[PDB]
């Protein structure tokens, strides 16, 4: 939602996620981006768990 | 730099994995650090 609002498509693989559109990606939305893939992968940590 | 930001990064991670367990096991301190450094290094050097 936050991605659309903002104009970039988000190509979701599974874990990995990356974002595509005009210009450069603003601070605040690829500080969020890596923050969704790292959470992702602690949630997969405490799946492991 | 590419090293170096395998390494900041590493750490931007590891912050958010360890603080629970600074705030649970404030006396293994030193224990945790210890790992977070050699995580760390398990990113920065590929050291097994």
């Amino acid at each position: 939602r936050e991605a659309q609002e903002a104009g970039f498509a988000l190509s979701t693989n599974g874990e990995r996620l990356e974002l595509t559109g005009p210009g450069p990606v603003p601070a605040e939305l690829s500080a969020r981006l890596e923050e969704v893939t790292l959470g992702s992968l602690a949630a997969s940590a405490e799946l492991e768990v | 730099a590419l090293r170096r930001l395998r390494r900041d990064w590493a750490l931007h991670y590891l912050n958010n994995r360890f603080e629970p367990l600074f705030q649970r096991f404030p006396q293994a301190r030193a224990y945790l650090e210890a790992l977070r450094a050699r995580l760390a290094r398990y990113a920065e050097t590929g050291e097994p």
